[PDB]
């Protein structure tokens, strides 16, 4: 046990369910942002 | 069941994704981009010894490259991806002013504003810890072995808790709610366009220095008020954490903190300083890229390329309602058209085929008047209010009422619900800066005109023009007459925060005059041919003649 | 042109009264802070001129006058009474600007603060309140030696040569926006374009800078041999005069317009012009030779571009080292034409200290000429 080496890998385990749900939020915030776009820009 | 029969709602935000939001998504990357800079300077700030200048550089090019650190930093990318979201959840165009000091707190308890301060403590701890973690050595982690236990007796192997570690963490989420308070307390999600626009590298190194100069006086305060705050409660985390996971206590190996010769440790107040200086700078330039992004013009066609486009279109945007970011843009498009382009000029004075009348003109008049109206009655309803000095719902009204007229009558209670007359002014001029724009567009295709419009389109509402104008003018000088309405409000020079929304009625009143005068100056002595009232003509003598 | 093409000086003792059918009709009369403001004053001598500044209003007969006790006065040719505008801030004046589509304002730069005045335009007392005079300032922009309202009348500008950004001020919301560029030097003298799409920015150095009032974009200037002395644009905005203390020439630069979207650029031509030379010549006169060239201190146009001024400074071999009006008539479509028109010639003993033309005269143009006298002509030139 450091202070570290080990925060990196455990959780990308542990929220991998947050990662996903941010990463689709992300995808539809990005999309849900470009169709606001080809009747105003 | 039940996907039917809401279409507006789509499109109405199916208009702001278009225009505001790449321009989200370009200041989020760019905030992530900066992140390596921040964690960077960080590493060499925490790493510093005087002596030594080539192994402290050695030794945090060798941190920097550590698995460990591209992990808080993948971690650390997330919290600057969901505080880039909450900038974009919390955002206002129109500066909620709180008239007494009542609406101030009841501004901070409201839900959503709550919400914001326990979500940015919970990111304020995670970037605490990160940087406890980052710095290494006594700051490592919550749980330690105790250094003590040469007694042979047992083999469990016994645990304190890390005071220092514990401070950290409490530190982080202490300035985390600090900045979610300060955000709501000084309108800092409040977007003032600028009054001249700038390429956004300039606008960005420009607004850089004085961050990091405000980031490191801030984190001071910060770290000295929970100074203060630790001194007085943390017993109370300390107690609660040991008791909740039954850890020791080393009373052998650590001074606890608790005490003012453990709190003034110099080497923890330096770590916890640089630690705010990193949380706040890596904060304040997403709140920066955001600001920068959100107000960047936009441009929108007078007349469509092609028909489907044609919800783009800036008469159409104009009159649609939309989202008050959209109808900012749109009229400070037609602020800048007006005065830098005679092309789009023309596209306003244009007759619509087949039937040969003027849609563009006809729109952007329309709606320039409604809002110019619109104000007019806002300032005269102002002055009225300033002149004047089943059965549950209404005994619940009528109790509510009494209650009122019984907590007025306590000084104390009274010093809380009192309008401030300074901030009630500047919530009736808090749009104003629309209507800046409306005035400055409209009067400057009213003065374009006269060499441009080819068909006479904007002589025949000259007359309602001059008239909505000139009662605006009336509505402004009766309203300038009153108490504390000439008093200029006190300003700091070179704040991060802008105070624009304070002094922007006399830019309304400033831009009214500037906007009749330019009509008189381009129409002349041609305006003694328009109808208009007896007072009103008497008035616009007093324009021409060079006499306000 | 070049000056062997001027008509002669009038004889010496005359005076040039008025222009008229084109000729000049004549009779018998009608560093610290402070050297570096008198090496960027619009005065030929700004350090013992009874005179530090002129300045019309842009649309009435009303003028404002910064004399060398640091008194703004201001007249009107429909009053007697004449303000006398000192606050405690006010010295060392060096530039006044009133603002455009107002009746009542006017902008004074000092040593230590810029001071907007609001006057009473139907009620014009003899010294106006302390009160009446709002402050601007900022950390580093001192001494201001210009001033610039934008046409449109919103944005105030100023100059500092100590200072590597100009000063951009709203006097309304009271706010201060610098334009830092990356070295050179500060900033000496500004003017806008009458249009409002172009700024001037001129500098210590042989370099000047063109900005953009749209995109506030910037435009390099660096092939001279010394600084930008002074310059004008032309009525439309089209043509942008400069000329180089040290060089006798009058440039021409040209920047068409925006038939096309999508970039703030400044948008010049990528190479100024040579229109007019003011080397060393000789003219004869009844009164012998005399010899006439030297460097262009001040030029105005004027609002209709038909009448340029120039005043020009001998070399101290020309004339004593005395400074000349030069009046050239121009043309600016399809060509741009500099035809010589003549020389403008005060009281025996009196030399130019500065020139301006009046913004809203009904007659031709008005040349407003202030002499070392302290004397205040005014030379119309009807066509």
């Amino acid at each position: 046990p450091g202070p570290y080496g080990a925060s990196l890998f455990q959780h990308f385990l542990d929220s991998y369910q947050v990662m996903f749900f941010t990463l689709f939020a992300l995808l539809a915030g990005t999309a849900v942002m470009i169709i606001a776009y080809h009747t105003v820009c | 069941a039940t996907a039917v029969s809401r279409p507006c709602a789509g499109r109405s935000r199916d208009i702001l994704w278009r225009v505001l939001g790449w321009r989200i998504v370009a200041s989020i990357v760019w905030s992530v981009l900066f992140l390596p800079i921040c964690t960077t300077v960080f590493i060499i700030f925490s790493r510093i010894d005087l002596f030594h200048p080539i192994q402290w550089l050695s030794d945090s090019f060798s941190d920097l490259y550590s698995s460990y650190v591209i992990f808080y930093f993948l971690l650390l990318s997330v919290v600057i991806i969901i505080i880039s979201i909450f900038n974009v959840e919390f955002y206002a165009v129109v500066p909620s002013i709180p008239c007494s000091r009542l609406a101030l707190i009841g501004k901070i308890i409201h839900p959503q504003q709550l919400m914001h301060s326990f979500i940015h403590a919970a990111m304020g701890m995670v970037m605490a810890w990160c940087a406890a973690v980052i710095t290494q050595g006594q700051y490592s982690f919550l749980v330690v072995p105790c250094t003590g236990t040469n007694s042979f007796g047992s083999p469990a192997a016994q645990t304190c808790l890390n005071e220092y570690h514990l401070f950290f963490l409490l530190t982080g989420a202490f300035m985390g709610y600090s900045y979610s308070l300060l955000y709501f307390v000084n309108n800092m999600n409040y977007l003032p366009f600028p009054i001249i626009q700038q390429y956004k590298f300039l606008r960005f190194r420009r607004s850089l220095l004085l961050l990091v100069k405000h980031s490191c006086v801030e984190s001071l305060f910060l770290v000295r008020n929970f100074c203060i705050l630790y001194y007085f409660l943390g017993y109370i985390p300390k107690a609660w954490i040991s008791t909740a996971m039954n850890l020791h206590i080393d009373e052998q190996v650590h001074r606890p903190l608790d005490t003012v010769s453990g709190l003034l440790n110099l080497s923890l107040l330096y770590h916890v300083w640089l630690c705010g200086v990193f949380l706040l700078t890596t904060w304040y330039v997403s709140w920066i890229l955001f600001k920068i992004y959100a107000t960047e013009a936009h441009v929108f066609p007078v007349q469509p390329p092609f028909a489907e486009g044609s919800d783009e279109c800036l008469p159409k945007v104009l009159n649609s309602n939309p989202p008050p970011i959209i109808k900012y843009l749109a009229l400070q498009d037609l602020m800048l058209l007006s005065q830098y382009s005679p092309s789009r000029r023309q596209e306003v004075f244009s007759l619509s085929q087949p039937g040969g009348h003027p849609h563009n003109w006809t729109a952007i008049s329309r709606e320039c008047l409604n809002l110019l109206n619109g104000m007019t009655q806002k300032l005269i309803l102002y002055q009225e209010a300033a002149a004047t000095n089943s059965v549950i719902y209404s005994w619940i009204q009528n109790k509510r009422e009494q209650i009122k007229n019984f907590l007025s009558k306590r000084v104390l209670i009274m010093y809380f619900f009192s309008k401030h007359p300074e901030a009630s002014i500047q919530a009736v001029f808090s749009d104003a800066q629309m209507h800046i724009w409306a005035l400055e567009g409209l009067s400057h295709l009213v003065a374009a005109s006269f060499t441009e419009d080819r068909f006479g389109v904007v002589q025949t509402t000259l007359p309602a023009i001059l008239n909505t104008l000139l009662t605006l003018q009336e509505a402004v000088d009766k309203y300038f007459k009153l108490p504390h309405a000439s008093s200029k409000p006190p300003r700091i020079s070179g704040s991060l925060v802008d105070t624009s929304y304070k002094t922007l009625r006399f830019a309304f009143r400033a831009s009214l005059k500037t906007a009749i005068y330019r009509i008189t100056t381009t129409f002349g002595e041609h305006l003694n041919a328009v109808q208009a009232s007896a007072e009103h003509q008497k008035r616009l003598q007093q324009f021409l003649e060079f006499k306000e | 042109c070049s000056l062997g093409l001027f008509p002669p000086p009038p004889p010496r003792g005359q005076v040039t009264l008025y222009e008229h059918n084109n000729e000049l009709v004549t009779g018998s009369s009608y560093l610290r802070s402070e050297d570096l403001i008198a090496e960027f004053a619009q005065v030929t001598n700004w350090s013992s001129c009874c005179l530090r500044v002129f300045a019309w209003h842009p649309h009435t007969n009303k003028f404002a006058v910064a004399l060398l006790d640091d008194s703004v006065r201001v007249y009107n040719a429909s009053s007697t009474i004449v303000p006398s505008l000192k606050h405690r801030l006010q010295r060392n004046v060096a530039s006044l600007a009133w603002k455009p589509l107002s009746a009542s304002v006017l902008a004074v730069a000092c040593q230590s603060c810029i001071l907007i005045w609001t006057l009473d335009p139907t009620s014009l007392s003899t010294r106006p309140s302390s009160g009446c005079a709002q402050v601007l300032s900022h950390p580093g922009h001192t001494p201001v030696t210009s001033l610039a309202w934008a046409p449109s009348g919103g944005r105030l500008l100023s100059a500092s040569p100590v200072d590597a950004a100009i000063r951009v001020w709203d006097v309304s919301t009271e706010t201060c926006v610098p334009l830092p560029w990356f070295r050179g030097g500060g900033v000496t003298n500004l003017l806008w374009s009458p249009d409002g799409s172009k700024i001037l920015a001129t500098t210590p150095s042989a370099v000047f800078r063109v900005w953009e009032a749209q995109m506030w974009t910037c435009e390099r200037w660096p092939t001279l041999s010394g600084r930008c002395q002074t310059g004008c644009w032309s009525p439309d905005g089209s043509r942008l005069l400069f000329t180089v203390l040290g060089e006798p020439l009058i440039y021409s630069l040209s920047f068409p317009e925006r038939c096309g979207e999508g970039k703030g650029c400044v948008g010049g031509a990528k190479s100024a012009t040579i229109v007019a030379d003011l080397s060393e010549t000789t003219i004869q006169t009844p009164d012998g030779e005399e010899r006439l060239g030297g460097e262009a201190h001040s030029m105005v146009w004027d609002p209709s571009g038909e009448r340029l001024a120039v005043l020009m400074k001998g070399k101290p071999r020309v004339q004593d080292g005395k400074p000349v009006i030069l009046l050239f008539r121009t043309r600016n479509s399809p060509v741009f034409e500099l035809l010589p028109c003549g020389i403008i010639q005060g009281e025996p003993g009196a030399q130019p200290q500065l020139i301006t033309f009046h913004p809203s005269f009904n007659k031709g143009a008005l040349l407003s000429v202030g002499w070392s006298t302290g004397r205040i002509a005014h030379i119309p030139l009807y066509f």
